[PDB]
C-alpha cells in the first residue's frame, strides 16, 4: 500500500466518491476525513496540504478534487503524474463530468483504482489497454468456442441418444580515517 | 424443473454427472456442493443441483427445500450400505411434501464397478417399492452403463 | 402484506441481468447503508451458480467482499464451500484474466474453508504464464501472512526460489516487497548477488531495500563492507526520485563532515534544478532537522 484511500472529491464538502482499501474501523476515519475535506479549513489556496504528517493531496480539478492521502515520505513528481492522470482518465472511465455518470460507472472507477494502482503502485499506460485485462479478456473466449462446442457434440449426440432412447575510494579513505 | 442428484457426490456420483455434461468424468476434487446443469428437453431445461450427501451438505439444503420436480438417485450399486440407513434418512423426503412433485428414477449406477441388487432388492431396501403417488417405474445406469434412461425419464416429464 | 423485495425480483427476470444491475445498484445503495432483509440470497444463489454475467459476478462479488460474510449466518451464509466450487473452477479457470481478476478479488479475499484446496488451487494458477496472475498471488499471500500465514508455512523460501525462477521486474518488484516482510535474510542473500547488477536496473525495487535496511542497524550493525561497495556505486544516483531517496537514504547511514557535503549537494542542485516548491519547502524541513 502507499494509499488507504483514494476518494474522488468534489467541492461539495463531500468527496464524489471514495474506496477503502482496508476496512475496519467506520467512517469517522473516511468520515472525519470528508468533513475536514468539505471544511477545506476555509484555507485559500495551495493544491497540497500535508498537516501533521498527513499528506492530504489534492488537486483542483474544477471544482473537484481528486485526493489521494498518506502520512510519511514520498517522491513527488509521480504523485503529481497521478493527480493529473486521474484528470486524463475520467472522460474514458466513466464519461465525462458529472457526478451521476460516475455515479452509473462507479463500478467501473473503483475498478479503475484498484487497477491502476496496486496499492500505491504505478501499474500500467494505456487506459484502453487498461479496459482489456477483465470485462474485456480473450483467452475465456478461446477456450469457450472449443470446448463449448466439443460439448455441445456430446450434447448433439446425446440428444439424438435421449430422442430415441578510485572515486569510492576518496571518499571511503577519508571516511575511514 | 428441479432435478436431484444426491448421496455423496464424490464418488463418480460426480462421475455419472460429468459424463453427462461433457462426456467426462470426475476432475474435479470429491465435490460436495451443488453441481449444476441446465439440459435441454421439452424445454423443460433441467437444472441438476449433484450435491454430495456429505455432512453438511446433507444436513443443509433448506433453501433448496422448496419443490420438487425430477429425481435421480445416482447409485453405488456397491453401496448396499448406507441404503437402509438410506431409508431411514428417506423417511423424511417422504415426510416432506414437495417432495410428491416428481414422477422418478433412481439410477441404480456403478454396476461394472463391482456389482449391484435385484432391481426388486433395491427397491425394498430404500423403501421404494412403496410409493405410488408419485410414479415408479425403476431404471439402471452405471457409471460406465445406462442406456433406454430416457425412456424411464420420457414418461417422467410427460407425466 | 407484500414487499419491493419481490419487485426488485420480478425485474431481474424482466431484463435479466439488465435489470439485475439495476437491482444491484439499488441493492449496493441499500447495502450502503447497512441495510437489507434477507431473502433475496436465495434467488441469488438459485440463478449464480448455475449464471454468467460476468460484470455482475463483480459487482456481486465485491458486494460479499465489502459487505460481511461472517454474517450472522455463521460465519458463512453457509455456502462459502458449495459455490465456490464453480469459482475455484475459475480461479482454477484456464482462463488467466479472469482468474486473475478473481485473484484481485481473492488478495480482497479471506474466506477460509474455501481457501485450504484452493490453496492447491492457487499454486496452479502461479505457474500461469502471466505476470499479472502469478502477480496477483504476491497480494494475496500478502494478505495470507497476516491472516494465515501458516495457512501456507514453506513460503518465505519457496518464495525466494521463485525469484530465482523470475525475472520480471513487477513481480520482482512485489517480490521485495513482500519478501523483505516475511524475512529479509532471503533478500540480503540474494542482496549480496545482485549487487553489481542494480545500476542496471529499474527504480522502484531498488526504493524498497532502502527501507529495509534501515531499521535494522539501530538495534545491531558489523555488515558494511560488503554493502559499500554498492552503495558507493549507488552515488551515481540520478533519477529524481532515486536522487531524492539517494541523499536521503545517505543522512541516516551518516553524517561525516564529508557525507555532510554530500547530500547537501545533493540538495542544492536539486533546489535549484526544482521546480515544485512545495517539494522545495519539504527537504528544508529535513534541513531544518538537520
Amino acid at each position: 500500500m502507499v494509499l488507504l484511500a483514494a476518494a474522488v472529491c468534489t467541492k461539495a464538502g463531500k468527496a464524489i466518491v471514495s474506496r477503502q482499501f482496508v476496512e475496519m474501523t467506520r467512517t469517522r476515519i473516511e468520515g472525519l476525513l470528508a468533513a475536514f475535506p468539505k471544511l477545506m479549513n476555509t484555507g485559500k489556496q495551495h493544491t497540497f496540504v500535508e498537516t501533521e504528517s498527513v499528506r492530504y493531496v489534492y488537486q483542483p480539478m474544477e471544482k473537484l478534487y481528486m485526493v489521494l492521502i498518506t502520512t510519511k515520505n514520498s517522491n513527488i513528481l509521480e504523485d503529481l503524474e497521478t493527480l493529473r492522470l486521474f484528470s486524463r482518465v475520467i472522460p474514458e472511465y466513466c464519461r465525462a463530468l458529472e457526478e451521476n455518470e460516475i455515479s452509473e460507472h462507479c463500478f467501473d472507477l473503483i475498478f479503475a483504482f484498484d487497477e491502476i494502482v496496486a496499492l500505491g503502485y504505478r501499474e500500467n499506460v494505456n487506459l484502453a489497454q487498461i479496459r482489456t485485462f477483465t470485462e474485456m479478456d480473450s483467452h475465456e473466449e478461446k477456450v469457450f468456442r472449443a470446448v463449448r462446442e466439443t460439448q455441445e457434440r456430446e450434447a448433439k449426440a446425446e440428444m439424438r441418444r435421449k430422442a430415441k432412447e578510485k572515486e569510492v575510494d576518496n571518499f571511503v579513505d577519508k571516511l575511514k580515517s | 424443473m428441479r432435478i436431484l442428484m444426491v448421496g455423496l457426490d464424490g464418488a463418480g456420483k460426480t462421475t455419472v454427472l460429468y459424463k453427462l455434461k461433457l462426456g467426462e468424468v470426475i476432475t474435479t476434487i470429491p465435490t460436495i456442493g451443488f453441481n449444476v446443469e441446465t439440459v435441454q428437453y421439452k424445454n423443460i431445461s433441467f437444472t441438476v443441483w449433484d450435491v454430495g450427501g456429505q455432512d453438511r451438505i446433507r444436513s443443509l439444503w433448506r433453501h433448496y427445500y422448496r419443490n420438487t420436480e425430477g429425481v435421480i438417485f445416482v447409485v453405488d450399486s456397491n453401496d448396499r450400505s448406507r441404503i437402509g440407513e438410506a431409508r431411514e434418512v428417506m423417511q423424511r423426503m417422504l415426510n416432506e411434501d414437495e417432495l410428491r412433485n416428481a414422477a422418478w428414477l433412481v439410477f441404480a449406477n456403478k454396476q461394472d464397478l463391482p456389482e449391484a441388487m435385484s432391481a426388486a432388492e433395491i427397491t425394498e431396501k430404500l423403501g421404494l417399492h412403496s410409493i405410488r403417488n408419485r410414479p415408479w417405474f425403476i431404471q439402471a445406469t452405471c457409471a460406465t452403463s445406462g442406456e433406454g434412461l430416457y425412456e424411464g425419464l420420457e414418461w417422467l416429464s410427460n407425466s | 402484506e407484500p414487499p419491493s423485495e419481490i419487485s426488485l425480483k420480478n425485474d431481474l427476470e424482466k431484463g435479466d441481468v439488465k435489470s439485475k444491475t439495476e437491482a444491484l445498484k439499488k441493492v449496493i445503495i441499500m447495502i450502503l447503508n447497512g441495510e437489507k432483509l434477507p431473502g433475496l440470497l436465495m434467488t441469488i444463489i438459485r440463478f449464480v451458480l448455475p449464471l454468467q454475467d460476468h460484470t455482475i459476478k463483480k459487482l456481486l462479488l465485491v458486494f460479499w467482499e465489502i459487505v460481511p460474510k461472517t454474517t450472522p449466518d455463521g460465519r458463512l451464509l453457509h455456502e462459502m464451500i458449495l459455490v465456490c466450487d464453480a469459482y475455484r473452477k475459475d480461479l482454477q479457470h484456464p482462463n488467466e484474466f479472469i482468474r486473475g481478476s478473481t485473484l484481485r478479488f481473492l488478495c480482497k479475499l479471506k474466506e477460509a474453508e474455501l481457501l485450504e484446496p484452493l490453496m492447491p488451487a492457487i499454486r496452479a494458477c502461479l505457474e500461469h504464464r502471466h505476470s499479472y496472475v502469478r502477480r496477483n498471488a504476491v497480494l494475496a499471500i500478502y494478505t495470507i501472512y497476516r491472516n494465515f500465514e501458516h495457512l501456507i508455512p514453506d513460503a518465505p523460501e519457496l518464495i525466494h526460489d521463485f525469484l530465482v525462477n523470475e525475472k520480471d521486474a513487477s513481480c520482482k518488484r512485489n517480490a521485495f516487497m513482500m519478501l523483505i516482510h516475511a524475512d529479509q535474510d532471503r533478500a540480503l542473500d540474494y542482496l549480496s548477488t545482485c549487487i553489481d547488477q542494480v545500476q542496471t536496473f529499474g527504480d522502484i525495487l531498488q526504493l524498497v531495500i532502502v527501507e529495509l535496511i534501515y531499521k535494522v542497524c539501530h538495534a545491531n550493525p558489523s555488515e558494511r563492507a560488503r554493502f559499500i561497495r554498492c552503495i558507493y556505486n549507488l552515488l551515481q544516483s540520478s533519477s529524481p526520485a532515486v536522487k531524492y531517496e539517494a541523499a536521503g537514504t545517505l543522512v541516516t547511514l551518516s553524517s561525516a563532515p564529508t557525507a555532510i557535503k554530500a547530500a547537501a549537494q545533493c540538495y542544492i542542485d536539486l533546489i535549484i534544478k526544482e521546480s515544485d516548491n512545495n517539494v522545495k519547502l519539504i527537504v528544508l524541513d529535513r534541513l531544518v532537522e538537520l
